[PDB]
């Protein structure tokens, strides 16, 4: 739904906002860290809370409007095929893209690509999509989430290798 | 935690900090040694008064500079830390700091002929080698509910 | 070695590895990658000393630290003390040809670095140049329209060429190294300073000082990646 | 904070000596028979928790590096809006994440930190 | 009229792709490499070791291709019918020699690249392509050697005249190490290893550093290896390392370095040192003395010079070396990324098949040497280049 749309988009532009002043925090020096965890970890850790915790509400939201005769919904709720992480990012917001549990790192100097100026860890700047499949990734986006896609095609060989191995 | 006491958040911390490995080195904002010659007075304006509290010993002085906030943040007070420093060194080395009122935390060192080795390595022991609080082994420690 | 890499953006496909065991390590180029086959670094070396560049031998740290320290394919030659008019040279006599196109050169502005690579195998890719100015207001790139006619009449006559834009200093070639040192617009509009629901969001220029713009964001893929219609739209493996 | 001697004659690096006699600190020579008084009584420092680096790289072309960020804070000094800005170029885990400002007219810098204990950088 | 100033659009992007990929095509990595092998490297191959003890080979031309027949022989050669007769799309080489005493010419055959400068395909029409039998969409790139379509996959490698520090993990007495792989565009491909090496773990007692240079069998000390370079007081020596009065802490780092070559005082010893290093008990000084200059002046650094007057120039750069490690033992700068694909190179047709015809020249020139030391008194085999190619 057109209204379903903007609420997600809200929620999503709030998220960034709970990032933007974690952020302005943290660069006054005001943030703590809590027992042994560095302020970076802290840092992040709360910004990958959130952006995670936005793609959940805009999921939900998504699930939510969409109707009993939506088809993706009745495979779900006939357990069939599909769950809801499928929904959202289907249809409200593929989200934080990561390589060895953390944000997209910095390859270049300070940075992810040199299409960002150096030190911005913002959302976008970090992996964060916030576009779903339906509407499209950007360029940027699309390169992070690809980022992210090899770590599990490797992943995935690795554990087939090493699965097949113990059970010998 | 102790069947009583396991929703003291309080009696966690003390947990916490009896376990969790401590160094002189997590506490020590940095050390230095100066040439002081005279054990009875000082060339460090700043420390008159530590010196001024005293009802053999090397010219070469090390000095350590402690963190308030990480000695409290693990329940140390200068006296454990200087009691830890000396039953280290024992009659080897010469040791007195500054009390807990005092607003800067010093630890100022002598031994008791080349002595500025023996200070460098001496350092080196102290930072790493003497165990404040805890454990070995233990890195770091976390509260959960 | 087998993770997609930042740095291979542009230069190598995101999408396109075997899978298995060469997962990662097999690689393809991307569309519009090339790499260098190598080119004589003496004319570089000879220009540098004739402006201004300081031997190695005269230098005296103590008593030039401002100095700003020039490297050649990876030799220490010696230390110049305005960089920035070597450098504007420098580009400029790349974006005319007197420098061949496919040397990179780099200067690192904070660690007080220049350091050009004039050997084979390095993989770089194009972008158009972006400058100031322009008389008018912004900054723009290089290439306009009446340039995008004279490249049409051409294709339409079966001269003005690809080359024709690398010596006009309209696109210049970038490599990993020197990707460092610029920033890059996505789209030309965001030079230029109520949306559609239904297209995607873009996070627009928070920036007055690209020195780039891409040419087109779809040519980050290779070539199998590039029959794939609306890849932007699926999940990534 | 130690300055670092050498040797008059040869360039050779000195070492402290103590004049046993009338309490005072000498640097010689190993190499010569050099000899002079010295400046502080200090002669080693390690600090465990340095500031030294935070601000380096700050250049006088550090305005036409493009890829830095750029803000309109104000500064203390020019009352200028033109900076550049970056964080800690200490490579440490553990950093805060502040940040350092360059006037670029003035070449002040200054930073966001709150509990700025920093006079120098 | 439509402005000729005014600015593109995103739509005008496909006009200038366009544009590259009809003077590029879709493989110009392969052809670029090949014409300039073909073109200039090697050419250049011949220019190294040219000369033997007299003997001295000049100009290559390049033949188009051709085939060495079954009876009634040699003749030009399409790349279709070496398909269809399990061919390999060749032309030979030959080298301008001279005898000068002091006590044409074919030498192979080079397999060519489809649509190189050398094929007869880069040359032809459409038209001349159908004539041929060759499908006009085909585009080249690669070689048919015994009838078979064979390519050459670039490979990856790191690049060679780079500094790269490194820290080491835990059980190790050396905690951080810097390293470059010295190389040549001329001279051989010759792949010296320094290393630098911060010795004793964070806060170990006198952390020293030492080098390890090529034969000697013993890390070195740097201020040593200074030394034996001719920069000998210990401020000289810091200055080439530390371009920073003030930086009291890199200095204090550099103190345990200057105990550890307090004994060697001037350049002679310095070498010495290194030279006893290097050699036999036995050996006279003098004789380790050069074996420790020859192996500074040729085989240390030797992206920098190989030649007489070049010390400072190397000075410098050990001593930019030793910046670097020490600024990443300070914590001021990460570990270098070692997968920085701007730090790569990938090795394509050319460079692969110089590897090669280096390798083999260099064998083809060493059996000239041997119609030569046993003659008491054109000769020479062809096939050793050309099947060493096509093999
Ligand atoms: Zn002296
Ligand atoms: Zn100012």
């Amino acid at each position: 739904d057109g209204p379903t749309m903007r609420e997600i988009t809200e929620t999503i532009a709030e998220a960034k906002k709970k990032v933007l002043d974690v952020t302005k925090e943290a660069q006054a020096n005001l943030l703590t860290a809590k027992h042994g965890m560095t302020l970076r970890e802290s840092f992040e850790d709360n910004v990958v809370r959130f952006l995670n915790e936005a793609r959940d509400k805009a999921g939900r939201l998504a699930e939510v409007n969409l109707k009993d005769l939506n088809n993706v919904k009745q495979m779900v709720m006939a357990g069939s095929k599909g769950s809801f992480i499928n929904i959202a990012q289907m249809s409200a917001c593929v989200g934080q893209q990561s390589v060895e549990g953390k944000r997209i790192a910095f390859g270049f100097v300070d940075r992810t690509l040199p299409h960002f100026s150096k030190d911005d860890y913002s959302p976008e700047s970090k992996g964060f999509v916030e576009n779903s499949y339906l509407r499209g990734l950007t360029p940027q986006e699309f390169f992070f989430h690809a980022m992210g896609g090899r770590e599990g095609l490797i992943d995935t060989a690795v554990k087939t290798a090493e699965t097949g191995y113990i059970q010998r | 935690l102790e069947p009583g006491h396991a929703a003291d958040q309080e009696q966690a911390k003390l947990i916490r900090s009896a376990i969790e490995h401590t160094t002189l080195k997590s506490v020590t904002i940095a050390s230095e040694i100066y040439y002081d010659p005279d054990p009875r007075s000082t060339v460090i304006p700043e420390d008159e008064e530590i010196i001024q509290l005293h009802l053999q010993q090397s010219p070469w002085l090390l000095r350590l500079e402690l963190d308030r906030a990480a000695m409290n943040d693990k329940d140390l007070t200068m006296g454990q830390v200087g009691e830890r420093i000396k039953q280290t060194f024992k009659n080897d080395l010469f040791v007195i700091w500054s009390e807990d009122n005092d607003e800067k935390l010093i630890i100022r060192c002598r031994v008791v002929a080349e002595e500025d080795h023996m200070l460098k390595k001496i350092e080196n022991t102290m930072l790493e080698n003497i165990t404040l609080r805890g454990v070995e082994n233990i890195e770091r420690v976390v509260m959960m509910k | 070695p087998r993770q997609l890499h930042n740095t291979h953006w542009g230069l190598v496909c995101p999408a396109e590895t075997p899978e298995g065991q060469a997962c990662g390590l097999v690689k393809n180029l991307s569309l519009m990658s090339c790499i260098s086959v190598g080119t004589d670094p003496m004319p570089i070396i000879t220009f540098l000393s004739e402006w201004g560049m300081e031997p190695l031998e005269d230098y005296v740290p103590h008593q030039s630290p401002d100095a700003t320290r020039v490297f050649v394919n990876g030799v220490w030659h010696g230390v110049h003390r305005n960089p920035a008019r070597l450098m504007e040279t420098l580009r400029t006599l790349r974006r005319k040809g007197d420098i061949n196109p496919e040397v990179s050169m780099i200067r690192d502005i904070r660690e007080k670095e220049l350091k050009i690579f004039t050997d084979a195998g390095r993989v770089y890719r194009p972008l158009f140049i972006v400058e100031d100015d322009e008389s008018l207001g912004h900054k723009e790139l290089k290439v306009r329209k009446g340039h995008i006619a004279k490249l049409m009449a051409t294709e339409y006559q079966d001269e003005y060429t690809w080359s024709s834009l690398l010596n006009e200093g309209l696109v210049e070639y970038i490599d990993a190294e020197e990707e460092e040192s610029i920033l890059i617009a996505m789209q030309p509009e965001d030079l230029e300073p109520d949306v559609d629901p239904a297209k995607r969001i873009r996070v627009s220029h928070h920036a007055t000082t690209f020195t780039h713009c891409e040419i087109h964001p779809s040519m980050i893929l290779g070539v199998a990646a590039s029959i794939i219609p609306f890849p932007d739209h699926n999940q990534s493996p | 904070m130690t300055t670092f001697r050498f040797c008059r004659d040869c360039n050779n690096m000195l070492y402290p000596r103590e004049d046993k006699e009338n309490n005072r600190l000498l640097f010689e020579c190993r190499t010569c028979s050099y000899v002079e008084e010295a400046g502080s009584p200090l002669v080693y420092r390690h600090e465990l928790i340095t500031n030294i680096g935070e601000t380096a790289g700050v250049v006088q072309d550090i305005g036409s590096d493009p890829t830095l960020p750029r803000s309109d804070r104000e500064c203390p000094k020019c009352h200028s809006r033109e900076n550049v800005f970056f964080q800690s170029q200490q490579r440490r885990k553990d950093t805060s994440m502040v940040l350092f400002f360059v006037c670029l007219s003035c070449s002040h810098i200054f930073t966001s930190d709150q509990k700025n204990k920093r006079t120098q950088f | 009229f439509e402005d000729e100033s005014a600015p593109i659009t995103a739509e005008d992007s496909w006009a200038v792709i366009s544009a590259f990929f009809r003077e590029k095509g879709l493989v110009s990595q392969q052809l670029d490499s090949f014409n300039q092998f073909v073109d200039y490297t090697l050419q250049d191959i011949i220019c190294e070791d040219s000369t033997l003890i007299e003997i001295s080979f000049g100009k290559i031309y390049v033949t188009k291709p051709m085939v060495n027949e079954s009876d009634g022989v040699t003749h030009a050669l399409y790349p279709q019918e070496a398909r269809l007769r399990n061919l390999t799309y060749s032309s030979g080489l030959f080298v301008d020699v001279k005898k000068r005493t002091y006590e044409k010419v074919f030498i192979g055959r080079l397999p060519i690249m489809l649509r190189s400068k050398n094929c007869y395909l880069s040359e032809a029409t459409e038209s001349d392509l159908y004539k041929l039998k060759e499908c006009p969409f085909d585009m080249g790139g690669y070689f048919i050697i015994n009838g078979s379509e064979k390519v050459l996959i670039a490979q990856e490698r790191s690049a060679g005249n780079i500094v790269q520090v490194f820290k080491k993990a835990a059980p190790s007495p050396i905690s951080h190490v810097a390293e470059i792989r010295s190389a040549l565009e001329k001279g051989s491909r010759f792949i010296s290893t320094l290393q630098v090496k911060l010795y004793g773990r964070e806060g170990s007692s006198a952390r020293t550093i030492k080098a390890t240079l090529p034969y000697i069998k013993q890390d070195i000390p740097i201020v040593i290896i200074f030394r034996a370079l001719g920069i000998i007081p210990d401020g000289e020596i810091l200055e080439h390392i530390c371009y920073d009065v003030n930086d009291w802490q890199m200095l204090e780092m550099l103190k345990p370095c200057v105990e550890d070559g307090f004994v060697i005082q001037d350049r002679e010893t310095a070498l010495d040192f290194i030279g006893r290093r290097g050699t036999a008990l036995g050996i006279k000084k003098e004789k380790r003395i050069q074996y420790a200059k020859d192996i500074l002046q040729k085989e240390f650094l030797p992206h920098i010079t190989q030649l007489e007057g070049f010390e400072s120039r190397k000075a410098f750069f050990l001593g930019y070396m030793i910046n670097r490690l020490l600024l990443c033992a300070l914590d001021r700068k990460d570990q270098d990324d070692r997968d920085h694909f701007g730090k790569k190179r990938l090795d394509l047709a050319g460079p692969l098949l110089a590897q090669l015809f280096k390798t083999l020249f260099k064998k083809l020139t060493k059996d000239i040497f041997r119609y030569m030391q046993r003659t008491v008194e054109l000769a020479i085999n062809a096939k050793t280049i050309t099947s060493g190619l096509k093999y």
